[PDB]
C-alpha cells in the first residue's frame, strides 16, 4: 500500500520560529574544514616491549625451583620443645589431652585429612564445647532410655524427663556438626541412618524406607554396627536417624517437611537434624530441642592446625594459621583440606626462626592460599614488596595482579592493612623548628587525605566487579542478611554484563595501585626531611604514629580494617531485643532504631544506677510492669555503655 | 518454535501494483554481487576453496550484511538438494533457556551426514542474546566437533560473546560504509526511480544513515513519497531530525543574548519542535569543533556537555539541565565576547 | 507497650494535631474510592499513626488484630529471599526495601499474593486489599518501574498506601497518580499538649515548661519526646523544674567524635576517629544520620566563612556515599578534607 | 556456593605474564616455521592480553589468512582500533591538544569501533604509557569514571570526547 | 465501582478534541478509508495525544470491540524489551472475530498504544522496529512522547508523526469551569486560575489534583491551601523566606530556613524547581544565573541519584548566598 506517513505539524503563521534562517555573526560563520588526515602506521612498526612487558633479557635459573623435600621424622627432644611452644603461644588450650590421640590416629596413604583426622569421640572436638555436652547428655540419655526398654523387655518375658526426641543443629558451615554427630554415635555405639541432599528424598519414599528404623529394632545387633546406612532410593546398638542439611528441598523432594514431621509425631528413636540455615529455626513447625555451634576461637582451631602440621612432622608458627582461619572465617573443613594440599606439596619457603617460647619454620601459607606464589618470585616477599618503592614495568604488572586477585572478592588490600603498609611507625593501643614540625605533619596529613580522597572516588564513581548490596543492603543492617543460597534447579537466565566485570577489575587495581603508590611516595619524601626535625631537637613521632588493635596484629595481613565479632554481638542485640512482643510491630525501621534502642539503653543504665545504691526492689519492676519481656542478657548488654 | 515460515514467505511477499519496497529491491545474492568488504569476502571464499575453513564470528553494525553474507556461503558451499541435511541455522527467537545448545546444536554437531559426505556449517544469528551459560556449552560442542562442523556466528555486540568464544573463532567486523561509495548507490536508485534531490539531500542521506544501506533507502524512499522532492529541509523533517538551521539559532542564542531572553526562546523552540536536550547536545557537540573556538573555551565546553548528557540520563528535570546547559556558554564564551 | 504505642491513637477523632487534615481523610474515606496515598513528612511527624487511624476509620476493628508472617520467594537469579511481614486479614504492610537492589520481586510478587489472596477471600465490607510499602524512598529506579507498572495493573483488586520521608527518588509517574498526603512535623505547642494529655493519663502532672524543654530538644519529633518523656520518668517520680532531658547516647558519641577532631589535628586522631566512626557505624546506624549529625556538630566551631565550604564538601561526599557502596571511605574523606581544610585555616 | 568451597581446595590462576606468552609463541612459531618480525609478536600479545588460547587463534588467524607475521596484518585479522592511534590520542592529550586527539578519535569513530572496545583500548594503551605517575593515576581515574558511564547505558561520541576534554584539562590545571 | 475523572470526559470520538485542526482533520480522513497507518504523537503532558488515539480507536472499532482490539502498553518495563516484545506477540498471534451492528465490519489489523516511546534505548528501538516490521499488515503500531528527537531514523521515518501544542490557559479554564459545573462542586474563578498556575499547562495534573481537593474536602469550598498542598507546590511566602536568607549572608538564619522547609514536609525537589524558576527571570546579573543553575543541575542529579535532601538544599542555599553576597 505504501501509504504517506506525513509530518504533520500545527504550524502557524508567525512567532518568528518556524522558519529560521542561519545566523549572520561571524562565528557561526567560520566553519573550520574538516581534516580526516591521521599519521600513517605502516611507517611506524611497534618495537618490542612497547605495550607489554617484554624485556631482551630473560631470567634462567632462578625458577623451576623443584622441592624434592623428604622430610626427617622429628625425635621425641624436638617434638616436646614444639609442644612448649605451641604451649606457651596458646597457654588456655589443653594441648596435653589431645597429643596421644593424633599420634595414634596417625598411626601411600588414600585418605583425606578430613577423614584420616576424624575425631572419634565428642571429646576430641575443638570449640562449641557447651554444644557437644550438650548432645552428648541428650544421646546419653536416649541410650540410657534404650537400655531401660531392653530391660523392660527382658522382665517382661515424661514431662519431669523432658526428653524431646529431636535435637536441631545449627552453625557455619564446617564447624563440625556432622562431626559431632559421628563422634557421640561413635562413642555411645549409636547408628546412624543419614539422608543427605544427593539422595531423593521425597516423602513417600522416606517413610516406606525408614519409618521402621524408628519403630522396631536392629536384627544386627552384635558386631558390625559402627557402619553407616546413606539412605537412597534409586554390646547392642541402638538405631538414631540424621538427616543432614534439612534446609535443601528440590521440587523432587515432594512433602519432605510433612514427612519429618510425621517422624517428629511417631518416634521411638532418636532424630536429629543438621541444617546451616540460621532461617530453619523459625520455618518449621514443632517441638524440637535447639543446639548451636557457635563459630570456634581462631586461636584454639590454629592451635589444632599448627597440631596436624607437627604430627605430620612440620614445623610452623601460629600467625600463618590465625590469618589462613581469617580468610576462611575460622572454617575447619577448608582450612583442613587447603593444608592437606599444602603440606603434601613439599612446602613453600625454607626460613629459619629460632623461638625458644631445630628444624626449618614453614610459613607462608595465606600467601600460596591467595595465589599469591604465582605472582611473586619465590624470593620476593608480600610486604617486603609493598614498603620499597615500585620503578620497574614488572614490578607494576605484579602490583596490578595482586591486586586484581584481591578485587574480585570485593576486598580492600592496601585499604585494610594501610598501617602496616605505610613508611609509618605502628604502635599497639595500650618556633620555627615547630613550624616546620607541623607543616610535615600537615604534609603527611594531605597525602593521606588525598589518597582517601582517590579511594572514595574508586569506590563511589568507578565501577565494582560483584554488584555490592545485590541481595541485601550495605553493611551493618538488621533487616536480612541471611540469603540462603539458591535452592531449584532451573537457570538464571539473566542479562548481566560481563566485560564490565574484568574491565572494572583492572581499572580499580589500577588506579587504587598509581594512587597508594602517590601517597606512600609523599610520605615518603615528606619524611626524608624528618632527620632534620630531629636534629632540631623536637620529635613528632607521637603525631605520626598510627595506633591499630591488638587482634590486628595477630596476622600478617587482613581482609578488613574492622571488628567483625563487634558487629555480631551488635547485630544479635538489635536481633534479640526486637523481637519482643509489644516492640515487634515498629515498622518504619530507621526511626525504630534510632529512637528505640538508645533510650532503651538509657533506660538499662539508669535501671542499673538505681540498683547500685541499694535502693527498694520494686526499682527492678519497671522492664516487667510495662509488659516489655526482654532477657536479662541482654538488658545487662543494654545497661553497660556505649562503646 | 517455528517462526521460520513467516519470515520465509514474508521476503516474497509485496502488493506488486503500488508498494514500492526499495529496501528488497536491491539485494545482492552472493559473494561476487556484495560490493562492500571485499577483502572479508575474498578471504572467506578462500578458506572455503582450500576446504580450511575455520570458525567464523562476523560482527558489526546491523544491516552492514552479515547474514546475507554468510547465506550466500552456504548456498555455494552446499548445493540446494543437501542445503537441509548439512546447514543448521538459528537465532535467538527461538529462545527457551539453554537447552537450545544441548538440543539441536549438540545433537547435530554431533552426528554424520546423511546423504552426501561433507563438513557441516551451524549459523547462529545474534550470538550476544544468548546467555552466558549457553555460550559456556556451545564453547565445549565447538571444541570436541571442531573436526566434523564448523560455527559461524554472527552477532551485533562483541563485548557480549565470552572471551573463550572469541578465542575459538577467527573475527570479521563488517563497518560502516564510506559515504563515496555509498553515494553511488543512491545516484543509481533516484537514477533509476526519478527523484528529485539536491547535494544537501545527498549529505542528509550520507549522514543520518551513518554506513548503511537499508535505513538510507527507507529514509530515501519515505521523504520522496511525503514530498516529492528531497532536500536538507524535507529530509531532516521526514526524519525528525534537529534540523542545521535551528541548532545554529540555538548556538547563537546561547552565543550573544543574555541568560533569560535566550532561554525563552530556547524553550519556545523546542516545544515548537519537540526537540529533546539529548539531541540538542549530541548535535551541539558536533557543531563545538566546527565554530573556531579557543582550547581552553572547547575543553570547558566539552566537558560541561558531558557531564549535562551524563545527568540526563538518570532522569532529573531537563528544564533545570537545559537551563545549566545554557550557563555552560554563559560562563566562558560569552564572558570572552564581553571581553 | 511503651507510651508510644500503648497511647497511640486509633481513631480520626483523636488527633488533637492536623484536624482539618484527619477531617479531609475521613471526608476522603467516607466517598469510599480513595485512591494510592503517597504519605510524606519527617520522621516522627504521625505517618505510620494517621495511617493506621485511616486503615481503623476505612475498616473494621479487625485491623487491630494483627500477625506476622515471613515470605520467602523465588529470585530470577533463582535464589530464595525471606522477608518478615505484618499482615492481617484486612490488610498487608510489608517494607520491600530490605531485599538490597532486589526489591522488585518484594513489590511485585508480593503484590500478587496481595491480588490473589483479595480474589479468595471475600467479606461484604469493600472490593480493595490495603498493601502499606512503608519506607518507598529507599526504592530503586527499576524497583519503582516494575511499582508503577504495578499500580496501573492491580489497581481494582488493592490500593497502595506509600510511606516515605521525601518524595526526592521517587520517579514522577508514581507521584502522577498518588493522592498527596504532606504530613508536617507538628509543633512546638503541639508536642507540649501531646506530652501533657499523656502524663494526665498516666496519673502524673508536668509543668508546661518542662514539656516546652522536651519539645525543643526534641526538634519536632513526637516520638523521640514521648520516649525522652519516658526515660525522664524513669529517673524521678515528680516532674522537676531541673529535670535532666535524656541526651540520646549514640548523639553524645558524636559530639564526643566531633570534639575530637576539632581538638587536635593529626593522622594518628584521623585514624582514633576512623575507629569511633567504625565503632558507630557497627550499630546499624544508617549513613546519612552520622553525615547530618557530623554537619551539624562542626558548624558550631567553624567561622562564618568556612561554613559554606564545609557544607559543599559535605554534600558532594554524601551523594559519593549515596552512589558508592562501603560508606567508610566517603564519610572518612571528608574527615580527611575537613581535617586539612580546618588546618589550613587555621595556621593562616 | 559456599559449601563445595568449604569442600575443595581452592587453586588460584593467574594471568600469564607476556614473557610466558611470548616464550611458547616462539616455541609454536619455530616448530611451524612460521615466518615473522617482532612487531607481529608484540601485536599478537598485545591482541592476546594474558590469554594463550587467543594468541594462537589469532596467530594461525593470520598465518592461514596473509602469510606473513608483522604489527599490519595481525591488525587486519583481529580487526582492533591500532594502538598506535591510541597512543597518539593519549600524547596529544599529553600535550594538551583537543583538536588533534579529536580528530583521531573522530577517525576511530568513524571507523565503527564501539564505544566500550574504544575505551578499553585507551585503558589498555594508557596503563603502560610513558608519564609520570600522578598523571597517570588522573588518568586513569577518568578513564574509569567514562567508561562506567559507558557501561550504564549512555554511549555517545559526547562522552568519548568530554573525556578527551577532561584528560586534556588534567595537565592544564595545577 | 466509578472511574477516576480523567478517563470520564475525555472525547468520544473525533472532532471533540478543541484546538486541534490539521491532526484530528488527517485522523479523520484515515478513518475515513477504515485504515490507520502507523502512527506518532509527540507533544507535552495534558495535550490530548491519548485521548485522541482512544476517541480514533473508539471511531473504527465498536464500543464491545474497543478493549478487546486494543493494548495499551509502557516502554519503561523493567525486564528488558523481551516482555514487551512476547506481549506484542502474544497480542498480534491472537485474533478476535468481531462484528458491529452499526453496518460497516472492523477492519482486521489490531492496535498497540505504546506510551513512554521516547525512554528507549536504540538497541530495544531497532527491536522494536524488525517487530513492527514483523507485523507490517496485522498491526498498526501508536508511539506516545513529547520529544521525537529520541526516536531514532527507522521508526520516526514509518510513522505518521503529529504535533500537539498544548493548550492555552483560557480553554482548560473553560474546560474545568465545564467540569465544575458538570460534577457539582463549588468553585471561583481564582481556584482554577490557580489550578492551571500549578499544573504547569498540564490538564491531567489539574483534573487530577480538582478531583483529588474535591474528594478530599467533600462538600466544601476548594481554596487555594488545599490546591497548594495537594498539588506539592511550595509557597511563594517560603519561597521569598529563602531568597532574603541567601540575601542576608548569614548561615545561621539559612539553617534555620532550611530546617523550617524540611520539618514542613516540603520536598526538595520542588524547592529547587520554584528556586529554579525564580532564579532564571529576575534581575541577576548572568555570572550569578549560571553559577546558581549549575549549582541547581548537580543538586537535582543528587536528589534524583537519593542523595540528603538536607544537606543538598544547604549546599545549594550556600551557593545562592555566596554569590548574591559576592558583589555586596
Ligand atoms: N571442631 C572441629 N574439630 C576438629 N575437626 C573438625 C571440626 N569441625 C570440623 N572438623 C573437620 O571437618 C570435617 C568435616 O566437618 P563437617 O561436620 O562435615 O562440617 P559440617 O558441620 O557438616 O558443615 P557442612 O556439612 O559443610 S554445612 C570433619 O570430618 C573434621 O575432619
Ligand atoms: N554492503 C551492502 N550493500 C548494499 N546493500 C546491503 C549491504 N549489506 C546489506 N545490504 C542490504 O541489507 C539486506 C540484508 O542485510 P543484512 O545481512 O540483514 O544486514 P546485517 O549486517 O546482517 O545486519 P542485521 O541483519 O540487521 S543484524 C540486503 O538484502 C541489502 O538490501
Ligand atoms: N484539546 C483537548 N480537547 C479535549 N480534551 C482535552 C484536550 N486537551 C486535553 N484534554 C483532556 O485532558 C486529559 C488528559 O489528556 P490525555 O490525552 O489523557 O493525556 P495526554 O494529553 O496525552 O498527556 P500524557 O498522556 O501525560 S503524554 C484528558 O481527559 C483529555 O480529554
Ligand atoms: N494525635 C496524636 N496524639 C498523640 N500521639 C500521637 C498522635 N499522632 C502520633 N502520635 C505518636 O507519635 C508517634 C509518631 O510515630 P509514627 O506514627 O511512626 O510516625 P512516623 O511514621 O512519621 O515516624 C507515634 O508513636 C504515636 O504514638
Ligand atoms: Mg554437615
Ligand atoms: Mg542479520
Ligand atoms: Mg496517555
Amino acid at each position: 500500500s505504501f501509504q504517506r506517513v506525513v509530518h504533520v505539524q500545527q504550524k502557524d503563521d508567525g512567532c518568528c520560529l518556524w522558519h529560521l534562517k542561519p545566523p549572520s555573526c561571524p562565528l557561526l560563520t567560520k566553519f573550520k574544514e574538516l581534516n580526516t588526515k591521521v599519521i600513517d602506521l605502516s611507517k611506524c612498526g611497534i618495537a618490542l616491549g612497547e605495550f607489554s612487558t617484554l624485556n631482551s633479557k630473560l631470567k634462567s635459573g632462578n625458577s623451576a625451583a623443584v622441592f624434592m623435600r623428604t622430610r626427617k621424622e622429628f625425635t621425641e627432644e624436638v617434638r616436646n620443645l614444639l609442644l612448649e611452644e605451641i604451649r606457651w603461644s596458646n597457654p588456655e588450650f589443653s594441648l596435653k589431652k589431645y597429643f596421644p590421640l593424633l599420634l595414634k590416629k596417625q598411626i601411600t596413604e588414600d585418605m583425606l585429612w578430613t577423614e584420616k583426622y576424624q575425631p572419634q569421640t565428642a571429646s576430641e572436638l575443638i570449640g562449641n564445647e557447651l554444644a557437644i555436652k550438650k548432645l552428648h547428655s541428650w544421646l546419653k540419655d536416649w541410650k540410657r532410655r534404650a537400655e531401660l526398654e531392653e530391660r523392660q523387655n527382658l522382665k517382661g518375658k515424661e514431662e519431669e524427663s523432658r526428653l524431646c526426641n529431636t535435637v536441631l543443629i545449627t552453625g557455619p558451615t564446617g564447624v563440625g556438626k556432622t562431626a559431632a554427630v559421628y563422634a557421640c554415635a561413635q562413642e555411645l555405639g549409636f547408628k546412624i541412618f543419614e539422608v543427605n541432599a544427593s539422595s531423593q528424598r521425597s516423602g513417600r519414599q522416606i517413610l516406606s524406607q525408614l519409618k521402621e528404623a524408628t519403630q522396631s529394632h536392629q536384627v544386627d545387633k552384635q558386631g558390625v554396627n559402627s557402619q553407616k546406612p546413606c539412605f537412597f532410593n534409586s554390646k547392642n546398638a541402638t538405631s538414631l536417624i540424621l538427616f543432614e542439611e534439612v534446609d535443601v528441598i528440590f521440587d523432587e523432594d515432594a512433602g519432605f517437611l510433612n514427612a519429618i514431621k510425621t517422624f517428629m509425631a511417631t518416634t521411638k528413636r532418636p532424630v536429629i537434624l543438621t541444617t546451616s540455615d540460621p532461617t530453619f529455626s523459625l520455618m518449621f513447625d514443632g517441638c524440637f530441642e535447639e543446639i548451636k555451634f557457635s563459630t570456634p576461637s581462631l586461636l584454639n582451631v590454629a592451635s589444632y592446625l599448627q597440631m596436624i602440621c607437627l604430627t605430620e612432622n612440620f614445623r610452623t608458627d601460629v600467625k600463618d594459621f590465625v590469618t589462613l582461619l581469617t580468610a576462611n572465617t575460622c572454617d575447619i573443613r577448608k582450612s583442613i583440606l587447603y593444608l592437606q594440599f599444602w603440606i603434601r606439596s613439599g612446602g613453600g619457603v625454607l626460613e629459619e626462626r629460632p623461638l625458644t617460647l631445630l628444624p626449618k619454620c614453614d610459613s607462608g601459607c595465606a600467601e600460596t592460599l591467595f595465589g599469591l606464589k604465582n605472582i611473586f618470585s619465590p624470593s620476593e616477599d608480600l610486604f617486603s614488596f609493598l614498603k620499597h618503592k615500585i620503578t620497574m614495568k614488572e614490578e607494576w604488572h605484579k602490583f596490578i595482579q595482586l591486586l586484581t586477585e584481591f578485587q574480585m572478592r570485593n576486598v580492600d588490600f592496601l585499604y585494610s592493612n594501610l598501617e602496616f603498609i605505610l613508611p609509618l611507625p605502628v604502635d599497639t593501643i595500650p618556633t620555627t623548628a615547630g613550624k616546620k614540625c607541623s607543616a610535615l605533619v600537615s604534609h603527611c596529613l594531605n597525602s593521606l587525605s588525598e589518597f582517601m580522597d582517590n579511594m572514595s572516588f574508586l569506590d563511589a564513581l568507578l565501577t565494582d566487579v560483584r554488584e555490592q548490596n545485590k541481595y541485601g543492603r550495605n553493611d551493618f543492617s538488621w533487616t536480612n542478611g541471611k540469603v540462603t543460597s539458591g535452592l531449584c534447579d532451573e537457570f538464571s537466565l539473566e542479562s548481566n554484563d560481563g566485560w564490565t566485570s574484568q574491565s572494572s577489575g583492572e581499572l580499580k587495581a589500577a588506579a587504587e595501585a598509581l594512587s597508594f603508590t602517590k601517597c606512600s611516595s609523599a610520605i615518603s619524601k615528606a619524611l626524608e626531611t624528618l632527620n632534620s626535625c630531629k636534629k632540631l631537637g623536637r620529635d613528632p613521632t607521637n603525631d605520626l604514629t598510627f595506633y591499630v588493635s591488638q587482634k590486628r596484629n595477630n596476622v600478617y595481613f587482613s581482609q578488613s580494617a574492622a571488628n567483625l565479632d563487634n558487629a555480631w554481638k551488635r547485630i544479635s542485640v538489635i536481633k534479640s531485643v526486637f523481637s519482643s512482643r509489644s516492640l515487634l510491630y515498629v515498622g518504619n525501621r530507621q526511626a525504630s532504631i534510632i529512637e528505640y534502642l538508645p533510650t532503651l539503653r538509657n533506660i538499662c543504665k539508669t535501671e542499673k544506677l538505681k540498683e547500685q545504691g541499694k535502693s527498694k526492689r520494686r526499682f527492678l519492676h519497671y522492664f516487667e510492669g510495662i509488659h516489655l519481656d526482654i532477657p536479662k542478657e541482654t538488658v545487662n548488654t543494654l545497661a553497660a555503655d556505649f562503646p | 518454535m517455528e517462526t521460520s515460515a513467516l519470515k520465509q514467505q514474508e521476503q516474497p511477499a509485496a502488493t506488486k501494483i503500488r508498494n514500492l519496497p526499495w529496501v528488497e529491491k536491491y539485494r545482492p545474492q552472493t559473494l561476487n554481487d556484495l560490493i562492500s568488504h571485499q577483502d572479508i569476502l575474498s578471504t572467506i571464499q578462500k578458506f572455503i576453496n582450500e576446504d580450511r575453513l575455520p570458525h567464523l564470528l562476523l560482527y558489526g553494525p546491523p544491516g552492514t550484511g552479515k547474514t546475507s553474507t554468510i547465506l550466500a556461503c552456504a548456498k555455494q558451499l552446499y548445493k540446494d538438494k543437501e542445503f537441509g541435511s548439512m546447514v543448521l541455522e538459528l537465532n535467538a527467537s527461538d529462545d527457551r533457556g539453554i537447552d537450545i545448545i544441548r538440543g539441536p546444536i549438540l545433537s547435530f554437531a554431533s552426528t554424520r551426514t546423511i546423504f552426501k559426505k561433507g563438513f557441516k556449517l551451524v549459523i547462529l544469528d545474534e550470538a550476544d542474546a544468548m546467555t552466558q551459560d549457553a555460550q559456556n556449552a556451545l564453547r565445549r560442542v565447538i571444541e570436541k566437533f571442531t573436526e566434523n562442523t564448523r560455527f559461524c556466528l554472527i552477532c551485533n555486540y562483541l563485548s557480549k560473546i565470552i572471551p573463550a568464544l572469541q578465542s575459538r573463532c577467527t573475527r570479521f567486523r563488517f563497518g560502516p560504509l564510506t559515504p563515496e561509495l555509498m553515494v553511488p548507490r543512491l545516484e543509481h536508485v533516484v537514477e533509476e526511480e526519478k527523484v528529485d534531490i539536491s547535494e544537501d539531500g545527498m549529505k542528509a542521506l550520507v549522514t543520518l544513515s551513518s554506513g548503511d544501506m537499508r535505513r538510507a533507502l527507507n529514509i530515501l524512499q519515505s521523504t520522496n513519497m511525503a514530498f516529492g522532492k528531497v532536500t536538507e529541509e524535507t529530509v531532516y523533517t521526514c526524519t525528525g531530525h534537529p534540523l542545521k538551521s535551528d541548532i545554529a539559532n540555538i548556538l547563537d542564542w546561547m552565543l550573544n543574548q543574555d541568560f533569560t531572553t535566550a532561554y525563552r526562546n530556547i524553550t519556545e523552540l523546542k516545544t515548537l519542535k519537540g526537540l529533546a536536550l539529548h539531541d540538542i547536545l549530541t548535535e551541539i557537540h558536533l557543531f563545538v569543533h566546527r565554530v573556531d573556538f579557543p582550547s581552553s573555551v572547547r575543553i570547558h565546553l566539552l566537558t560541561k556537555m558531558a557531564d549535562i548528557e551524563y545527568r540526563l540520563s538518570v532522569g532529573t528535570n531537563e528544564k533545570i539541565q537545559l537551563s545549566s546547559l545554557i550557563a555552560a556558554f554563559q560562563v566562558t564564551r560569552d564572558l570572552i565576547v564581553a571581553e | 507497650s511503651l507510651w508510644v504505642d500503648k497511647y497511640r491513637p486509633c481513631s480520626l477523632g483523636r488527633l488533637d494535631y492536623h484536624k482539618e487534615q484527619a477531617a479531609q481523610l475521613r471526608n476522603l474515606v467516607q466517598c469510599g474510592d480513595f485512591p494510592h496515598l503517597l504519605v510524606y513528612g519527617p520522621s516522627g511527624a504521625g505517618k505510620k499513626t494517621r495511617i493506621m487511624c485511616i486503615l481503623r476509620e476505612l475498616y473494621g476493628v479487625g485491623v487491630e488484630k494483627l500477625r506476622i508472617e515471613h515470605q520467602t520467594i523465588t529470585t530470577p537469579s533463582k535464589k530464595k529471599i525471606e522477608i518478615s511481614t505484618i499482615a492481617s486479614n484486612y490488610h498487608l504492610e510489608v517494607n520491600p526495601s530490605d531485599a538490597g537492589n532486589s526489591d522488585r520481586v518484594v513489590i511485585q510478587e508480593m503484590l500478587k499474593t496481595v491480588a490473589q489472596s483479595q480474589q479468595l477471600e471475600t467479606n461484604s465490607q469493600r472490593d480493595f486489599k490495603v498493601v502499606l510499602l512503608t519506607e518507598v524512598d529507599k526504592l530503586t529506579k527499576d524497583a519503582q518501574h516494575a511499582l508503577r507498572r504495578t499500580m496501573e495493573k492491580y489497581m481494582s483488586t488493592c490500593r497502595l498506601i506509600l510511606c516515605c520521608n521525601s518524595t526526592s527518588k521517587v520517579i514522577p509517574p508514581i507521584r502522577s497518580r498518588c493522592l498527596a498526603v504532606r504530613v508536617p512535623a507538628p509543633s512546638i505547642e503541639d508536642i507540649c499538649h501531646v506530652l501533657s494529655t499523656v502524663c494526665k493519663k498516666e496519673g502524673l502532672n508536668l509543668p508546661s515548661q518542662l514539656a516546652h524543654r522536651l519539645a525543643e530538644k526534641s526538634c519536632r519529633n513526637l516520638r523521640k519526646a514521648l520516649l525522652m518523656c519516658e526515660a525522664c520518668r524513669v529517673q524521678q517520680y515528680p516532674f522537676t523544674a531541673d529535670q535532666e532531658i535524656p541526651e540520646t547516647d549514640w548523639e553524645v558519641y558524636l559530639r564526643e567524635t566531633a570534639n575530637a577532631i576539632v581538638s587536635q589535628q593529626t593522622p594518628q586522631r584521623l585514624l582514633e576517629v576512623r575507629g569511633r566512626l567504625y565503632e558507630l557505624l557497627t550499630h546499624c546506624i544508617p549513613p546519612e544520620i552520622i553525615m547530618k549529625g557530623l554537619l551539624s556538630e562542626l558548624l558550631h566551631n567553624c567561622d562564618g566563612q568556612l561554613k559554606g565550604e564545609v557544607a559543599q564538601m559535605a554534600a558532594y561526599y554524601e551523594h559519593r556515599l549515596q552512589l558508592g557502596s562501603k560508606a567508610i571511605y566517603h564519610l572518612e574523606a571528608f574527615v580527611a578534607k575537613f581535617m586539612a581544610l580546618y588546618k589550613k585555616f587555621m595556621e593562616d | 556456593i559456599e559449601p563445595i568451597q568449604s569442600r575443595c581446595a581452592v587453586l588460584r590462576y593467574t594471568k600469564l605474564t607476556d614473557a610466558q606468552i611470548l616464550t611458547r609463541l616462539m616455541n609454536v612459531i619455530e616448530k611451524e616455521r612460521v615466518p615473522y618480525t617482532d612487531d607481529g609478536l608484540e601485536a599478537i600479545i598485545f591482541t592476546a592480553q594474558g590469554d594463550m588460547r587467543q594468541a594462537l587463534n589469532n596467530l594461525q588467524s593470520t598465518f592461514s589468512g596473509f602469510g606473513f607475521i608483522n604489527s599490519e596484518n595481525v591488525f587486519k585479522v583481529c580487526d582492533e582500533p591500532h594502538p598506535l592511534l591510541v597512543k597518539e590520542m593519549i600524547q596529544h592529550c599529553v600535550n594538551a591538544n583537543i583538536d588533534e586527539a579529536y580528530k583521531i578519535l573522530a577517525h576511530l569513530w568513524h571507523l565503527g569501533y564501539s564505544p566500550e572496545d574504544i575505551i578499553g583500548n585507551i585503558f589498555r594503551v594508557c596503563k603502560t604509557f610513558q608519564m609520570a605517575e600522578y598523571l597517570k593515576l588522573e588518568f586513569i581515574k577518568e578513564i574509569g569514571y567514562t567508561h562506567m558511564k559507558i557501561a550504564e547505558g549512555v554511549n555517545s561520541l559526547l562522552q568519548m570526547a568530554g573525556l578527551l576534554a577532561r584528560l586534556c584539562q588534567k595537565t592544564m590545571a595545577p | 465501582k466509578p472511574v477516576p475523572w480523567v478517563e470520564k470526559y475525555r472525547p468520544k470520538c473525533v472532532d471533540e478534541v478543541a484546538f486541534q485542526e490539521e491532526v484530528v482533520a488527517v485522523l479523520k480522513k484515515s478513518l475515513e478509508g477504515a485504515d490507520l497507518p502507523n502512527l506518532l504523537f509527540y507533544g507535552p503532558p495534558g495535550t490530548g495525544k491519548t485521548s485522541t488515539i482512544l476517541a480514533a480507536a473508539r471511531e473504527l472499532f465498536g464500543p464491545e470491540l474497543f478493549r478487546l482490539r486494543v493494548l495499551e502498553l509502557n516502554a519503561s518495563d523493567e525486564r528488558g524489551i523481551q516482555v514487551v516484545r512476547e506481549k506484542v506477540k502474544n497480542f498480534a498471534q491472537l485474533t478476535v472475530s468481531g462484528s458491529r451492528s452499526d453496518g460497516k465490519p472492523c477492519p482486521p489489523f489490531k492496535i498497540v498504544i505504546l506510551d513512554e516511546a521516547d525512554s528507549m534505548t536504540s538497541a530495544a528501538q531497532a527491536a522494536l522496529r524488525r517487530t513492527m516490521e514483523k507485523e507490517s499488515k496485522t498491526t498498526r503500531f501508536c508511539l506516545i512522547c513529547n520529544y521525537v528527537s529520541r526516536i531514532i531514523e527507522p521508526l520516526t521515518s514509518r510513522c505518521s508523526k503529529f504535533r500537539f501544542k498544548p493548550l492555552s490557559d483560557k480553554i482548560q479554564q473553560q474546560r474545568l469551569l465545564d467540569i465544575a459545573k458538570k460534577e457539582n462542586v463549588k468553585i471561583s474563578d481564582e481556584g482554577i486560575a490557580y489550578l492551571v498556575k500549578v499544573s504547569e499547562g498540564d490538564l491531567r495534573k489539574a483534573i487530577t489534583f480538582l478531583q483529588s481537593a474535591t474528594r478530599l474536602t467533600g462538600g466544601k469550598e476548594i481554596t487555594e491551601k488545599v490546591i497548594t498542598d495537594i498539588a506539592g507546590v511550595i509557597p511563594a511566602e517560603k519561597i521569598d523566606g529563602v531568597f532574603a536568607a541567601c540575601q542576608s549572608g548569614s548561615f545561621d538564619k539559612l539553617e534555620a530556613v532550611v530546617k523550617d522547609l524540611i520539618d514542613e514536609g516540603h520536598a526538595a525537589t520542588q524547592l529547587v524547581n520554584q528556586l529554579h524558576d525564580v532564579v532564571v527571570e529576575n534581575n541577576l546579573s548572568d555570572k550569578q544565573k549560571s553559577i546558581i543553575t549549575e549549582k541547581l543541575a548537580e543538586v537535582d542529579k543528587c536528589l534524583a541519584d537519593g542523595a540528603d535532601e538536607h544537606l543538598q538544599l544547604i549546599s545549594l542555599c550556600a551557593t545562592v548566598m555566596q554569590q548574591l553576597s559576592q558583589n555586596c
